[PDB]
């Protein structure tokens, strides 16, 4: 029956809480604030429930329906896209890797490119992050390399201007 | 031609 | 139009209507069976390769 | 011939039949998916139904819906007219509507698509303009040639980089004047495009040499104001940019107004001293 | 050049007792004219607190 | 690389509807809430269609350039952005034909 | 200042009170400040009445027997403004008194049920539904009743037709093909005319004897006699004749629905639908509609004088049978009351519906309350039509004017049942009876233009929507100051004559005087004037009166003029024309703008807030003034106080003034001296040049208010939180920021400056790894939140004024779901004219300021005074509005003279009385001239030479004669200003009102580099703050194809739209300079392809040889 699928529970859930629902109508003359379909509905229900399920309960919309004068309106046109980088962040990853890609070559690939691809190429572990110099030399290097490498982008101010 | 009648008939 | 103040050269006009006529009927078949509306131009093609560099008109 | 019978349908892409969070929590999709979803069941149960053991009226019952189903999301309506659940009796676009339709595919690819560098403001008689120019709002014009500008920015001291040149820009009290020296020189011998209501015929739009100019309206001259059929009771015209050195040469070159000077339709002149020229130059 | 009531933030107040609106006031402000006699004034600040 | 100086409109042969395709969607099931996830091989699934996510992967076992043409190991997603998604197509395997309405209810039935 | 009004037609009765249309309609629709004892029972009680008896009878067991007893609503919720601070629909409560009956001993009671929530009509005539004043304009259609008209395509004869709404309810035709058939028609198939009368009892005999003698006809009624030969059997026979396969027994069943209550229409049993009867065809109503059920024998005195009057219409004079369906007589209107009684009966249709399941459902008899009430559907219905409706519309506050007329508008389109979208040129067009009735100026322009129009001055809507224009009674040669409201048909038995007949008194004046009997103009003799016109303010609307010499001017532009007021904008200074119609006050007085004084009495404090005037009656009441209220279009409404401290008062005059009054009178715009010449170009097709002078004085300068809001949404992601905490990067944009999150009342907000803070979560699911790097370089430890603020939006910000928040504990308010909490921010600004505004007089001319000219140069008149505004002249020929050339006249007299006149509509000033008011113009101006100390100047003389060369002034007579002279003819001279020369010839100059009109938000230019994008289509979108790209249509596309415009247009269909990795590759060229590269292959396209495969169809490019190209780049080949 649903575009997206509901377990057997969810579903008695919502008639029951459906039916509460209409309990409820019949004296108040108040279309039941979430407090009482907690209430009559019994032992776990809280307000962050009723208001969840319900909110499962609405089917979804249809992406094509007519919109606002019905005369040629369509849903679908109006929705902005995430993923895509609008110019503005493709120009962002052209300079940043640039300018990245320029201060990774004169240097140490010893501890930069160690926080360089254990940060920008896998997933985001000191110890587990140099391959078998320990930790003295990867705090040393990557604390000394990482500051030089900002104190002088402090001077030629390129990366001051954040990117971001 | 309109579909729930033909079945309808068509089983009973 | 030149009713209405309206100088318009004919020319436009033309062009229109020539497109109006670009097609015709046929009556007497080689490739296709005869009713059928084709453009003109495309059996001047037909006709002309037919007749003048393959044989038999 | 043998392929018009179906037995395989395919099944039109994702992202182009979307589920997308909306408000609240809601969500939307396109309605292709309720009529595929239609198909999958029906073919789905189909099977089930021969594999449990088959009784003939129940199998065909079946196919029949299943056929139905396939007719739903190539064209719906030919044959009946499918539903989304008591909410709105319309028909899902089928993927005919979505060619065709009230305002289908290769129909609205003929209405319109929106430009990325575009434009539109109030015009306003730029009586001392020539007709090779047009005046255009400085405040228009950094937007419109924005990119052209933040490199301009680069090359000169205004701004280290891009970026920078960027949030150099993001507020309006931030910008130096240096700026608009930046994009007055960024403009030189560029020149746009500029439309109006209904363009009924290539004059509908004209090339001109910006002048860019405070405020908020357009200067536009007044000879080509005949082309446009457009008077100064509060038109509007639209602003578009020429982008690669290529439309830049024919929109100065082929589309420049100073040059199209007499029209298609008559070689009569169409720069022809529209009513107050002529008031003056009888008298 | 510019004016400062005590309690009002923005030219679009009304201030209470006060018939006029502050708009309407510094509309009359205008309307005033000064004369200072030597070059010594390029800024004066009038200063005026009525009550009741 | 060359030039697109000819487009032409031919039938679908089924063989061809699958040499479009990628994976079967065998089940209607979109997306189930508790994760806003595909839900199993249905009409959303990752292999049949694409992966949701920039150059990286699923699972994640590789995730940037440098191999922009290989596939996973444990998982198959190849990539550049989702635009794939948004152009791969899937097919359904229907049990017993069924026809094209197109073709049945033009005015000449072309079949008939 | 002084007033002097020209012409004297004596204006017999004061206008009508401009509201009651919708004030009225409403009163009688809900009858509430009445008891149920009050006779007035149509609307609400009459809706209820029609659907509360509910008789259930059988099926199981019954006898439900739910009976009205009396309708009462009565203590409002909540109260106005704070409907409007809060989100709140303003509606009155009403639960009337119920009590169901039983077949068993008992009658339970159950008093009050509340169900609906009506809402209530503000006493100026709007509506408060949801934060926004709204307006339910009135329709227009058939009215229910019976016409007869030609038959569609053969030459030959007509049709009669029944008329039956509601929808629900038989429409029957009648029709003869006498080569063997007749045909009436109820929901589609036909039968003959007979075995129907036959039925209710008509035989052949007397039937055809009585009826058609004089009718030969009458052979084809008693044609088919076999049939006719049985009586209640053809009653079955019928039933067998409609087309199901029923039971042929069915007693007396079926005939009752088209015999009493529902589908005949239970309106008025009197006059309602028993008018459209007796005076066009039969004589009454033997109940509302055809009706009986007493002794299963029906009668029906409609069906047969319908076709009576069919033999009659078609066989001569009995009278002349031929119905102009337009004739207002025929054509009702729907005023406010009848528009919302109806939905309140259909939701009580829809309550009555559930409520009848519910007398099967309740267990015994305990059911009256809950089980028979439900107040679902009356909410839904109701609350449906005045938030939804088509109908109910924002209030048009742009000035008390246009919010005015905006209640007083009539429209076509609605219902959906009446007039839709296709039908209209008959309609479109100013039918004759629209007569004092309908303005013919008045409505819009364009695909809907005359379905939506205004009424008149004098129109009323009498008993049911017929608007009756006055006519005054003349018998014989003698004109009475009595008035009779008369329906659009009876106006053509007349032959009504013109108010501008010479009148006496009484007496007509001139033998051949203009009269006209039915939409003809025809030459009557004062002997046949039956009666003449009412009024020249009737004639027209409101909206239009306001026109000075509406006599002058082209209706085509007037209606430009009219339109055009209704866009005027309140002005801080506000001034009244120097030129007036007469209703100026009346607009005012009538509309809701300035306060007037109740009773007689003195005044006690006069604040800026507040006028607490003290009457001699003994009492003093404080009249709160709206300081700085907010209109729905955004425009200042204040009431400014004109009265000080301690001030006798008399009843009814101006304590205050409205937003646009000046005193008591309506003030757009500014009376402003004009020159009326040609400048350089400035002023080319229809451009306006402008003095500065204009803009030192605060002249054209008005406030504005818009009321930007954001929202604290709570995301699974975590709550969006509003704090000063803006994470990324400066205090310095904290600044205004004080109030931690909200800004500071009273500062001034730039482009791009924090209106409200908030912080909503970064990524959709997970973390971001590359983001992981960086954060951790410089500051690990960073707020894993993302800036989403509220900034001043392109355009313009000024200055805050007032700010709202409701956070968590709700006072009484209504917070949406997922809204944690709610911030609005209201900005008020100060606009000042400019270059880019438009202004534009009340006739017509409409126009843009091309140029601000320092005072320095522009044309300065011999005495010092320059001109503030130069109109060209051009813009006047060729539209036909010389009524502005004769305001510019008669205010040139006004501005030495130091008056303003009043010019009645057609009545008012001739031209021998301006030449006159100019003659005592040129002493104020020239005779201080003389006395002041000098004459005239080789330019005022060398001007004068050039003039009689001309023809303006009579040669031979001393200049100071001639300048005399040339005065009076409306010019003078004027100097350039900029070369100080004369300006060869005469020209004129004088006081004309000029309004500046309101910009709309597309005034805004939309200039758009980059931004959003639709998620389906791939074309440029925009919204909240990125402006959205504009549209290359067709027509431009063809424009460009025209050119060798090739790139130019490929760009616009690739680069700039659809090419998804075009625009971003596009982009990024240019911004490393790179010469743009060279388009990609459209999302168009490829969504079209797609969306062609998705279809069996397999659509492949080709190459130079017939072989594959590949379009998507690399994604579609496999795995
Ligand atoms: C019931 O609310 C809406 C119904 C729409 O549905 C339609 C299908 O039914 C309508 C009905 C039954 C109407 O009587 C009108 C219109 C429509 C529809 O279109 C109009 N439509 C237009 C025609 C052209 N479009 C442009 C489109 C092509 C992109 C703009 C509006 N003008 C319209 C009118 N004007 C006038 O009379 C004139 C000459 C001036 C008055 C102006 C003020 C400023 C407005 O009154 C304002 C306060 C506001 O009321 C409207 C903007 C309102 O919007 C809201 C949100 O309130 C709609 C009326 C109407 O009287
Ligand atoms: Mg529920
Ligand atoms: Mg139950
Ligand atoms: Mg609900
Ligand atoms: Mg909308
Ligand atoms: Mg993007
Ligand atoms: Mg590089
Ligand atoms: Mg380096
Ligand atoms: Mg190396
Ligand atoms: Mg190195
Ligand atoms: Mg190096
Ligand atoms: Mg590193
Ligand atoms: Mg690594
Ligand atoms: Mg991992
Ligand atoms: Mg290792
Ligand atoms: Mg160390
Ligand atoms: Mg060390
Ligand atoms: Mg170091
Ligand atoms: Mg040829
Ligand atoms: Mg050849
Ligand atoms: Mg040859
Ligand atoms: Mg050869
Ligand atoms: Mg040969
Ligand atoms: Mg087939
Ligand atoms: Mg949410
Ligand atoms: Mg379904
Ligand atoms: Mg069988
Ligand atoms: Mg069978
Ligand atoms: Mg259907
Ligand atoms: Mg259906
Ligand atoms: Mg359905
Ligand atoms: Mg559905
Ligand atoms: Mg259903
Ligand atoms: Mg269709
Ligand atoms: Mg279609
Ligand atoms: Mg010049
Ligand atoms: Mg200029
Ligand atoms: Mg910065
Ligand atoms: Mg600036
Ligand atoms: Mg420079
Ligand atoms: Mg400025
Ligand atoms: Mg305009
Ligand atoms: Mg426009
Ligand atoms: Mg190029
Ligand atoms: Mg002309
Ligand atoms: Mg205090
Ligand atoms: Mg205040
Ligand atoms: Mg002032
Ligand atoms: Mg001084
Ligand atoms: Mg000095
Ligand atoms: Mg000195
Ligand atoms: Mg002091
Ligand atoms: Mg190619
Ligand atoms: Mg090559
Ligand atoms: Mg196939
Ligand atoms: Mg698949
Ligand atoms: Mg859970
Ligand atoms: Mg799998
Ligand atoms: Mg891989
Ligand atoms: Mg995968
Ligand atoms: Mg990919
Ligand atoms: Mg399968
Ligand atoms: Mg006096
Ligand atoms: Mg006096
Ligand atoms: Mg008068
Ligand atoms: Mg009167
Ligand atoms: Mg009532
Ligand atoms: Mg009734
Ligand atoms: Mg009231
Ligand atoms: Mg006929
Ligand atoms: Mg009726
Ligand atoms: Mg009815
Ligand atoms: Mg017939
Ligand atoms: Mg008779
Ligand atoms: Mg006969
Ligand atoms: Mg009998
Ligand atoms: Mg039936
Ligand atoms: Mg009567
Ligand atoms: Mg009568
Ligand atoms: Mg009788
Ligand atoms: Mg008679
Ligand atoms: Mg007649
Ligand atoms: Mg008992
Ligand atoms: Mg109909
Ligand atoms: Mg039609
Ligand atoms: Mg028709
Ligand atoms: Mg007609
Ligand atoms: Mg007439
Ligand atoms: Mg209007
Ligand atoms: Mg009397
Ligand atoms: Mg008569
Ligand atoms: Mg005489
Ligand atoms: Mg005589
Ligand atoms: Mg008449
Ligand atoms: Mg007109
Ligand atoms: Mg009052
Ligand atoms: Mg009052
Ligand atoms: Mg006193
Ligand atoms: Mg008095
Ligand atoms: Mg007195
Ligand atoms: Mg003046
Ligand atoms: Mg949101
Ligand atoms: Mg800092
Ligand atoms: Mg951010
Ligand atoms: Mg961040
Ligand atoms: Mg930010
Ligand atoms: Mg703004
Ligand atoms: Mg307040
Ligand atoms: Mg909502
Ligand atoms: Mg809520
Ligand atoms: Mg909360
Ligand atoms: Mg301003
Ligand atoms: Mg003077
Ligand atoms: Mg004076
Ligand atoms: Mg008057
Ligand atoms: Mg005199
Ligand atoms: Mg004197
Ligand atoms: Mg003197
Ligand atoms: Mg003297
Ligand atoms: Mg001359
Ligand atoms: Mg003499
Ligand atoms: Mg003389
Ligand atoms: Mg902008
Ligand atoms: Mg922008
Ligand atoms: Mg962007
Ligand atoms: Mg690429
Ligand atoms: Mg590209
Ligand atoms: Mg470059
Ligand atoms: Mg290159
Ligand atoms: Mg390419
Ligand atoms: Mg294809
Ligand atoms: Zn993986």
């Amino acid at each position: 029956a649903r575009t997206i699928r509901i377990p057997v529970h969810m579903v008695e859930t919502i008639n029951k809480l459906s039916r509460t629902a209409r309990q409820l109508q019949q004296e108040l003359g108040r279309e039941p604030t979430y407090e009482e379909i907690a209430e009559a509905m019994g032992p776990g229900w809280d307000a962050k429930r009723v208001e969840e399920t319900l909110k499962i309960a609405q089917e979804p919309v249809s992406l094509e329906t007519p919109i606002g004068d019905e005369k040629d309106s369509f849903y679908g046109d109006f929705i902005p896209d995430e993923h895509l980088p609008s110019p503005v962040d493709a120009a962002t990853q052209s300079l940043l890797s640039e300018e990245l890609e320029k201060a990774l070559s004169k240097l140490s690939e010893r501890e930069a490119m160690v926080l360089k691809l254990r940060k920008g190429l896998i997933d985001g572990e000191e110890v587990g992050a140099f391959f078998g110099v320990t930790r003295e030399r990867i705090r040393q290097i990557e604390n000394k390399a990482l500051r030089k490498l900002k104190y002088h982008e402090s001077r030629t101010r390129k990366l001051r201007d954040f990117l971001d | 031609k309109i579909s729930t009648s033909d079945p309808v008939r068509q089983y009973l | 139009y030149r009713a209405q103040g309206v100088k318009l050269h004919d020319k436009h006009i033309e062009i229109v209507v020539r497109q109006m006529m670009k097609y015709v009927e046929v009556t007497d078949p080689g490739d296709s069976r005869l009713l059928e509306g084709q453009v003109l131009e495309k059996w001047d093609v037909e006709a002309l390769n037919e007749r003048l560099i393959a044989e038999g008109k | 011939p043998e392929w018009m019978i179906l037995e395989a349908v395919p099944v039109l892409p994702p992202d182009l039949r979307p589920m997308v969070q909306v408000d609240g929590g809601r969500f939307a999709t396109s309605d292709l998916n309720d009529l595929y979803r239609r198909l999958i069941n029906r073919n789905n149960r189909l099977k089930k139904l021969l594999a449990q053991g088959a009784p003939e009226i129940i199998i065909r019952n079946e196919k029949r819906m299943l056929q139905e189903a396939v007719d739903a999301l190539l064209d719906n309506g030919r044959r009946g007219a499918p539903v989304t659940n008591p909410g709105s009796d319309r028909p899902l676009r089928s993927l005919t509507d979505i060619l065709s339709g009230k305002q289908g595919r290769f129909r609205q690819n003929l209405l319109g698509k929106r430009v990325d560098y575009s434009g539109r403001s109030v015009i306003v008689v730029g009586p001392q303009l020539k007709l090779h120019q047009c005046g255009l709002p400085k405040r228009m014009a950094l937007e419109l040639f924005k990119p052209f500008l933040l490199k301009k920015m680069e090359e000169k001291g205004i701004a280290p980089n891009v970026k920078a040149a960027r949030r150099m820009l993001e507020r309006q009290r931030d910008i130096k004047d240096e700026v608009w020296d930046a994009l007055e020189e960024v403009i030189h011998g560029k020149v746009v495009l500029l439309n109006r209501a209904p363009t009924l015929h290539r004059l509908g739009i004209q090339a001109f040499q910006p002048v860019l100019v405070e405020g908020q309206s357009i200067q536009l001259h007044p000879l080509v104001c005949e082309a446009f059929n457009a008077d100064f009771d509060g038109d509007q015209m639209a602003v578009h940019v020429p982008l690669s050195s290529f439309a830049q040469a024919e929109a100065r070159i082929q589309m420049l107004s100073a040059h199209n000077l007499l029209s298609p339709a008559s070689g009569e002149p169409l720069a022809k001293p529209s009513r107050d020229i002529i008031l003056g130059l009888y008298y | 050049t510019s004016v400062y009531i005590e309690d009002v933030l923005h030219e679009f107040s009304t201030i209470p007792g006060v018939k006029e609106d502050v708009v309407e006031i510094i509309l009359n402000l205008k309307e005033l004219v000064v004369r200072f006699l030597n070059p010594s004034l390029q800024t004066v600040t009038l200063l005026l607190k009525a009550e009741g | 690389k060359k030039e697109v100086r000819k487009v032409r409109i031919a039938l679908a042969s089924p063989e061809k509807i699958r040499s479009w395709s990628y994976g079967e969607v065998e089940k209607p099931e979109t997306i189930n809430y508790r994760t806003l996830k595909p839900e199993r091989d249905g009409l959303f699934d990752e292999r049949i269609f694409g992966p949701i996510k920039d150059y990286e992967c699923a699972c994640g076992k590789y995730k940037r350039q440098r191999f922009e043409g290989k596939v996973c190991e444990r998982c198959g997603v190849e990539v550049t952005k989702s635009i794939v998604r948004r152009y791969r197509m899937g097919h359904i395997e229907l049990a017993t034909p069924a026809a094209h309405i197109w073709f049945v209810k033009d005015v000449p039935s072309k079949i008939g | 200042m002084e007033i002097k009004r020209f012409g004297r037609i004596r204006e017999v009765i004061p206008l009508p009170p401009l509201t009651e249309i919708q004030v009225e309609s409403y009163r009688r629709a809900l009858q509430a400040d009445v008891p149920p004892e009050k006779r007035e029972n149509v609307g609400i009680q009459a809706a209820f009445r029609e659907t509360f008896p509910i008789e259930e009878e059988d099926k199981g067991k019954g006898g439900l027997v739910l009976d009205f007893l009396e309708y009462r609503l009565g203590e409002p919720p909540f109260p106005q403004d704070e409907c409007r601070e809060k989100d709140l629909t303003y509606q009155a409560p009403l639960y009337a008194r119920l009590q169901l009956i039983h077949k068993d001993t008992g009658l339970i009671k159950e008093d009050e049920v509340f169900l609906g929530h009506i809402p209530l009509m503000t006493e100026d005539g709007s509506f408060i539904i949801n934060g926004a004043d709204r307006v339910i304009v009135s329709q227009i259609h058939r009215s229910p009743g019976v016409y007869f008209t030609p038959d569609p395509a053969r030459p030959g004869r007509y049709i009669a037709s029944i008329i039956p709404l509601p929808k629900r309810g038989p429409w029957i035709d009648l029709e003869v093909e006498p080569n063997g058939v007749v045909s009436m028609k109820v929901n589609k198939r036909k039968f003959p005319l007979v075995l129907l009368l036959r039925v209710l009892g008509y035989d052949q005999e007397t039937l055809a004897r009585e009826l058609g003698a004089y009718g030969e006809l009458v052979q084809g009624l008693m044609d088919e006699s076999v049939f006719a030969m049985r009586p209640e059997e053809a009653l079955i026979r019928l039933f067998t004749l409609l087309r199901p396969g029923d039971p042929p027994k069915r007693d007396k069943a079926v005939a009752y629905v088209y015999g009493l209550i529902a589908d005949p229409r239970r309106y008025d049993l009197g006059e309602a639908g028993r008018y459209k009867a007796e005076e066009k065809l039969g004589i009454r109503l033997s109940g509302r509609t055809l009706a009986r059920f007493e002794d299963g024998e029906f009668k029906d005195e409609v069906f047969l004088p319908t076709l009576r009057y069919l033999f009659a219409l078609t066989a001569g004079v009995p009278g002349h049978e031929v119905d102009d369906i337009d004739h207002l007589g025929n054509r009702r209107i729907r005023t406010v009351g009848e528009l919302m009684t109806d939905q309140f009966r259909v939701g009580l249709a829809r309550l009555a519906r559930g409520v009848r399941e519910r007398m099967l459902m309740g267990s015994e008899d305990s059911l009256t309350p809950a089980k028979l009430v439900n107040s679902r559907p009356l909410e839904a219905a109701i609350r449906e039509f005045f938030s939804r409706s088509q109908l109910s519309q924002f209030k048009d506050e742009t000035n008390p004017l246009s919010s005015l007329r905006h209640k007083r508008r009539i429209s076509a389109l609605g219902p959906g049942g009446l007039t839709r979208e296709r039908a209209g040129f008959d309609v479109r067009d100013v039918h004759r009876t629209h007569y004092g009735r309908i303005c013919p100026v008045e409505t819009p322009e364009g695909a809907n233009i005359g379905l939506i129009t205004s009424l008149a001055a004098y129109a009323r809507v009498d008993e049911l929507g017929f608007i009756r224009t006055p006519y005054r009674r003349v018998v014989g040669g003698v004109v009475t100051d009595e008035v009779v409201y008369m329906t659009a048909t009876e106006e053509d038995r007349y032959t009504i004559a013109q108010a501008n007949t010479p009148l006496e008194g009484n007496r007509i004046a001139a033998e051949r005087v203009v009269a006209r009997r039915k939409g003809e103009p025809v030459i009557v003799s004062p002997e046949e004037v039956e009666f003449m016109d009412v009024s020249p303010k009737q004639v027209f609307s409101v909206n239009t009166n306001l026109i000075p010499f509406l006599e002058h001017d082209d209706a085509n532009r007037a209606l430009m003029g009219s339109n055009m007021q209704t866009q005027a904008v309140p002005l801080i200074r506000a001034q009244a024309p120097v030129v007036m119609t007469g209703l100026e006050e009346r607009v005012v007085r009538d509309s809701l703008a300035a306060l007037y004084a109740e009773e007689d009495g003195e005044v006690a404090k006069v604040d800026g807030n507040r006028i607490v005037v003290r009457y001699e009656d003994g009492r003093l009441v404080e009249y709160p003034l709206r300081r700085f209220y907010r209109s729905n279009q955004g425009t200042a409404l204040d009431q400014r106080p004109r009265v000080v401290v301690g001030q006798r008062v008399r009843k009814g005059d101006l304590l205050a003034d409205g937003p646009a009054s000046e005193n008591g009178f309506l003030a757009l715009g500014q009376n402003v001296l004009v020159a009326i010449m040609p400048f350089d170009g400035y002023n080319f097709e229809d451009a306006i040049v402008i003095s500065e002078e204009l803009l030192k004085r605060d002249f054209y300068t008005s406030i504005h208010i818009e009321r930007y809001e954001i929202e604290a949404r709570d995301t699974k992601l975590g709550p969006e939180r509003i704090t000063r905490d803006i994470p990324h990067l400066s205090e310095a944009a904290l600044r205004d920021l004080d109030e931690e999150g909200v800004v500071r009342i009273g500062a001034e907000v730039k482009p791009g400056d924090i209106l409200v803070g908030r912080t909503s979560f970064k990524g959709e699911s997970e973390p971001t790894p590359e983001e992981r790097l960086l954060r951790s370089i410089f500051g690990e430890k960073a707020r894993d939140v993302k800036d989403t603020s509220l900034r001043v939006p392109p355009g313009e910000g000024g200055i805050v004024v007032r700010t709202v928040r409701l956070r968590r504990g709700d006072p009484g308010v209504e917070l949406k779901p997922g809204v944690r909490e709610v911030v609005r921010v209201y900005v008020a600004q100060k606009r000042k004219l400019q270059v880019g505004d438009k202004l534009a007089n009340r006739h017509g001319n409409k126009g843009v300021v091309a140029k601000i000219l320092p005072v320095e140069d522009m044309p300065h008149l011999p005495d010092g005074t320059p001109v503030d505004v130069i109109l060209n002249p051009l813009g006047v020929p060729s539209r036909m509005n010389l009524g502005q050339i004769l305001e510019t006249h008669l205010g040139l007299a006004g501005y030495f003279l130091g008056q303003r006149y009043i010019s009645p509509i057609f009545d008012g000033a001739k031209e021998p009385e301006i030449k006159e008011l100019l003659a005592q113009a040129f002493e104020v101006y020239f005779g201080k001239r003389k006395g002041e100390g000098f004459g005239v100047d080789k330019r005022e003389v060398e001007v004068l030479r050039r003039a009689e060369k001309l023809g303006l002034v009579t040669p031979g007579k001393t200049p100071e004669e001639q300048l005399k002279e040339l005065f009076l003819q409306g010019k003078v001279v004027l100097y350039d200003g900029r070369t100080g020369e004369p300006i060869e010839g005469p020209i004129v100059v004088g006081q004309m009102f000029i309004m500046k009109l309101y910009h709309m938000v597309e005034d805004k230019m939309h200039a758009r580099s980059t931004g959003p994008y639709s998620l389906i289509t791939q074309q440029p979108l925009g919204g909240k703050a990125q402006f959205g790209g504009q549209r290359f249509g067709e027509m431009e596309v063809w424009a460009l194809e025209a050119y060798g415009a090739a790139h130019t247009l490929q760009e616009m269909l690739t680069l700039k739209s659809d090419d998804i990795e075009g625009r971003n590759a596009a982009y990024e060229a240019i911004i490393k300079g790179e010469d743009v590269p060279e388009p990609s292959v459209p999302e168009s396209f490829r969504v079209l392809v797609k969306e062609l495969q998705a279809l069996a169809l397999d659509v492949q490019t080709l190459d130079e040889k017939d072989n594959p190209v590949d379009i998507f780049e690399g994604l579609a080949s496999k795995r």
